[PDB]
């Protein structure tokens, strides 16, 4: 597994909103070892039997805590991140939609400055099937296994959960690298992870259109990705230059189809599959 | 969201860059008072839609007289310019810009987009101006100079230098060229753009740069702190279903096909509509459901997807959400029967009670189709459409 | 550059900061009429000077009535206030602010400068307000919180909070102090300040933050491109000799004793006088010629030392620069004369014709010695003003 | 020696205005290996007998240099120094007086993540006797020798030069690291660079007032430090919150005196010497 496992301690930002809360409360649910929240101004209060904080630090010299997941809506999002960094979490999954590319790119700066990993934003999460589970995905749909998934989507993700549940091969380590333009973590970093990890025995690779992250993952995997990968691409029908739901769904100045990253994807090695119901198929092939 | 060519000038403008003098107008006579408010002509007019190549379509003139800048009005408001960058459509002229004529001695190319591969703001400039810059960008790639702003200090002076003497610059039009890079580069910090691109940008006869067009793209996710980019949000230059389905919490791209796809999640939305593509189908939309499946929610997003006639038939490809699938597929069958949805519905449902959705689907008696499973689902819509 | 707390307070208003209501006034007749645009008293009457401990010297009261506002203004407009922070001359006071009384019932501390260990702008509060920080710092550490603005973003909402919540604040004074934390911040980077410091940032019975005093100091470095900044200076808070020497591009700092000490370079300057004052002598000035050492600038650097009648002898340790050893010499000499140097002067010499330098000053039958190296020309500076 | 030597070849932004050009003219007299020169504008043209260039990059690709000094006004500086890290310089030396304090804040943040070694700014510059000068120093009082110098300040670092010479010891790389609040680079980083350099067989570190990189240099010293090291500190005489002349030499908040990087500097042990004409009787006794 990668990310987290069943020892990952972790604290919500945005710990008392409605997503914090119902989300956590999954999480709890999991077994995930929550210990603690944040919600400026509401420090000292406790919310789900967990304690809450006023800032991160205090939640961080309270519990322990290495990993954050946020909640908070985007206008304070980047203010979120940067104070978590501060604090010196060292694991940000943050779920938020509609954050700022140009805070994203400045975040994203100071995340591989400090050396902090971030999952996200926009992104459905990070779950280590049977340990340990951070976002909105369901986890019984989830079996403890051997498939590294990396996905840019979160419902695609859960496509090809379900079929590696289906075909008996479970999941090391799902993560959603989110859909906006400027991740925290991109392709590359997920896939040296799970490249590294034993557990993972072969990895699903889900992308989309816009960016050329997957054409850079592409390189990457042909010379530095020994284990088998099966890789999806959504958007084959999108127009260009068109946001399609995802902040990062946009094939700009016609760069970044799913053609060219099936394409770079298929000259770099990766099984490919054309149609995203058969990833398990593809796998079963690859294992 | 994109701005009009008038309001990115207005923009340049207040950041002390330099544009002709226009005026954009709503009516002939604004457009024909112009002329002399701008001087002695010739005057060039302009549609203002947020699409490009304008010029080829028409859009475009250069006039010399009072009666044709007023038979270019006339001619253009109110009508709809297509562009080979909008649909057959076209988009409506609400606004002519007419501004004075600038005698061009070079055309260049000046702008910047955030490049997702160095994560990082990018001006790019070329003395290529006038082209497409792919075009540019594709055959003469060592014409295509680029700076990335350095998030931690700003955008510098050197890295205008840099451009403008790449450009093969001199003298004073380092300066200015530099000094428009600064504040371009400012105003895309700012207000939050994704992009900038004046092509072209132009050295006058007379010597001096000046925006002969301006694009303008804001960062829609950062909206909520640009209340001046805000107000000037122009929906008459998009189809009106993307601003229902958004209110909806819904995201709506109208496509050619005739197969509407509601999906819950944008990666599976397009991954749907490449399945339906795949088994021979032709996608009509992109409708990522985001919010709650409710009964509302899915009721609005089949009256955006049908608002389209050329849809025969609704993949409906719900996998998880916040609503159980017996209360999507209620809601289905509420939408259904009060939209008036009389075209054939597949309906994919995968989470709690997704057998048991699927029977509500299957005893409602209206027409849908509980699908098993992706493929499934795509071919019974392929299959649905067959003769429509 | 130091600023008027007025002027601070300006500053403040203008980032919508807040400060007393008040007015700087000129004249008794102004601070007397600024009561009634106050408002109801007490009002508190404070001299402007750049020093603090103003309160300790008598120079912030608080009276209530207009007649009180006058005779204070009245007993200090044109008078030299002196404070702990002033040397024993003070500074003139020629500004009286009159402001509305705050009801305090929490005095807390909120400052920032360039931290040059972290090399940070960092900001630091504390609840320990209406202390001079340095006390609370030696004393209760503990007390004292701090953040260093990251160069990267910017000062963050999160670091004015973590102050807030340390200063254990709650409910709207967190937002108050983040508020003011983010506008503090703003105007320390936007005007190049070197120093910031609100002692005290008052909590008002009424449940506000407030800016009850505002110490302001400018990066000099940095006037360049503060123009609103630099029209602010007051000269007449600083030793005028300061500013004539920079006119002249000489660094002159007055000090206590009678050895005036004319060196090019500010670290030969600090070790001349610590030499000086090693041997037994008593520096009586810092004065680094930077500059080019012409007989014009020698000049003017006498001119200067020379102003405080207690310098009894002048110590010139020139080593290198832009001017020949002899050229130097034939400097002192002429100044020594124009200026009318009635002192013994000795002088050290180093690089080119050093030696020849020094025959022109034995030779010129001045008072001026050549030394023999820098030991030597402290013991006999020392030794030249015995008995004066 | 540290920092260059013979082979260093130097470009020089500012080359064409009075000082760029009059002291260009002294490093090249000296045998410094200047090879062209940078000033917008006057790209294309020759000077000293060196190319200029519009921009250090063109200068670099031109050239081949490591090196750059810079004698650009202070307003422009910032942008100057941007620009040679841009363009890969790996070493800058910063002559310029007058750089605003923030300016140095974001530079200094900026040579740290690039790697780039930048002495400066306000320095009279670096020299190793012999082989490089770069700088204002007058050459002509060096010896190549053994001494390593680090100053804050020029003159005293001169009366440094002076005795070591004198003295026989000569100098193996004399570094002003120059007088502002936040320079390039600190004692620390040049006293390791003495550390790890053989012709180094002792070093004189100079300070002044303000700061406390002295006293931090102090502590390294002592625990990292094997070479004997002399120190001097100017300011024991200068009154607090003032400054003297170096916008760096100003003591803020009543810490920074010169007794007390006297002090540190003793516990520490190092040599200290209360006379700066003692210099080189100091080092005598420690070599
Ligand atoms: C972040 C998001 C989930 C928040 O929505 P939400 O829970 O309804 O928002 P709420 O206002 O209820 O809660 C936000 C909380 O953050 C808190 N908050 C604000 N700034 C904060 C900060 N700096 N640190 C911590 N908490 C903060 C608020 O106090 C609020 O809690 P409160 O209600 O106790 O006062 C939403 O904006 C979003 O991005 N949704 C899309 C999520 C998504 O779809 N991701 C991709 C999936 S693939
Ligand atoms: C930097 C300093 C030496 C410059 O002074 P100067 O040479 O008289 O200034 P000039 O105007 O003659 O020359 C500056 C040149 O820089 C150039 N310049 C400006 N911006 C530039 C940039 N970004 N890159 C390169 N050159 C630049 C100018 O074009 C000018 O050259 P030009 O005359 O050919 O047009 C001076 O401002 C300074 O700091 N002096 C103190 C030096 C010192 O005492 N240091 C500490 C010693 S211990």
């Amino acid at each position: 597994s990668i990310l987290i496992d069943k020892n990952t301690k972790v604290i919500c930002q945005g710990f008392t909103g409605s997503q914090g809360t119902f989300h956590s409360e999954q999480a709890i649910a999991y077994g995930t070892k929550m210990v603690g929240g944040v919600t400026p101004g509401k420090g000292g209060t406790t919310h789900l039997g967990l304690p809450v904080f006023n800032t991160v630090r205090e939640a961080v010299a309270a519990t322990g805590a290495t990993a954050s997941v946020i909640y908070v809506p985007a206008p304070f999002c980047k203010d979120s991140i940067l104070e978590a960094i501060d604090a010196g979490i060292k694991l940000i999954i943050t779920i938020t939609e509609g954050i700022p590319t140009l805070d994203m790119l400045t975040v994203k700066v100071k995340l591989d400055e400090a050396g902090v990993r971030m999952i996200g934003p926009n992104t459905p999460g990070v779950i280590t099937p049977g340990e340990c589970k951070i976002g909105i995905q369901p986890g019984h749909i989830h079996k403890p296994g051997k498939v590294g998934i990396v996905s840019r989507s979160g419902t695609l993700t859960y496509e090809a959960v379900k079929q590696t549940t289906d075909y008996g091969f479970g999941q090391s380590t799902c993560v959603g690298i989110g859909g906006d333009p400027i991740p925290g973590s991109n392709f590359i970093d997920i896939l040296e992870m799970f490249e590294k990890d034993p557990q993972t025995e072969a990895i699903v690779m889900i992308g989309e259109i816009g960016g050329s992250a997957e054409e850079e993952a592409a390189a990457y995997i042909k010379e530095h990705v020994t284990k088998p990968v099966v890789g999806y691409i959504a958007g084959v029908t999108a127009p260009k230059g068109k946001r399609m739901g995802h902040a990062g769904a946009i094939i700009a100045g016609g760069k970044g189809t799913a053609d060219e990253k099936f394409a770079a994807l298929e000259a770099a090695g990766v099984k490919t599959v054309r149609s995203l119901a058969d990833i398990g198929e593809a796998l079963k092939t690859v294992l | 969201m994109n701005l009009h060519e008038y309001q990115a000038k207005q923009l340049f403008a207040r950041y002390g860059l330099p544009a002709p003098v226009g005026y954009a107008c709503t009516t002939p006579r604004e457009a024909e008072e112009a002329a002399s408010k701008i001087g002695a002509g010739p005057w060039v007019v302009k549609c203002q839609v947020h699409a490009g190549g304008r010029g080829k379509a028409g859009g475009v003139k250069v006039v010399n007289s009072k009666e044709d800048i007023r038979a270019f009005a006339e001619n253009w408001l109110g009508k709809r310019l297509v562009t080979y960058q909008t649909d057959a459509n076209g988009q409506p002229v609400n606004q002519i810009l007419v501004e004075a004529a600038t005698d061009i001695a070079k055309e260049l190319y000046l702008g910047a987009v955030v490049d997702r591969s160095s994560r990082r703001v990018v001006f790019m400039a070329s003395t290529e101006g006038g082209v497409e810059i792919e075009k540019v960008a594709e055959e003469t790639p060592h014409l295509i100079h680029k700076v990335a702003l350095d998030p931690l200090t700003g955008p510098m002076p050197y890295q205008g230098r840099e451009l403008a003497f790449k450009l093969g610059l001199e003298g004073k039009l380092v300066q200015q060229f530099t000094k428009i890079f600064m504040g371009l580069a400012t105003i895309f910090l700012e207000r939050d753009l994704a992009l900038i691109e004046i092509n072209p940008l132009v050295i006058t006869k007379q010597g001096d740069l000046i925006c002969l067009d301006g694009k303008l793209g804001a960062d829609g996710n950062a909206l909520f702190r640009q209340p001046d980019l805000r107000e000037m949000r122009d929906q008459s230059q998009e189809d009106p279903r993307e601003a229902q389905a958004a209110q909806w919490e819904l995201n709506y791209v109208a496509l050619d096909g005739n197969i509407g796809c509601m999906v819950n999640g944008a990666g599976l939305a397009m991954g749907t509509m490449d399945i339906v593509k795949l088994h021979g189908g032709e996608p009509a939309n992109f409708l990522d459901v985001g919010g709650g499946a409710t009964k509302e929610r899915v009721t609005e997003a089949f009256k955006i997807i049908l608002s389209d006639d050329k849809v025969k038939a609704v993949l409906v490809n719900i996998f998880g959400g916040i609503v159980r699938c017996d209360l999507i597929a209620d809601g289905i069958i509420g939408a259904v029967a009060e939209v008036g949805v009389n075209v054939p519905v597949v309906v994919r449902l995968e989470g709690n009670n997704a057998e048991l959705g699927a029977k509500k689907l299957a005893d409602s008696g209206l027409n849908i189709i509980a699908a098993k499973g992706l493929t499934d689902a795509a071919q019974q819509v392929v299959a649905a459409v067959e003769g429509k």
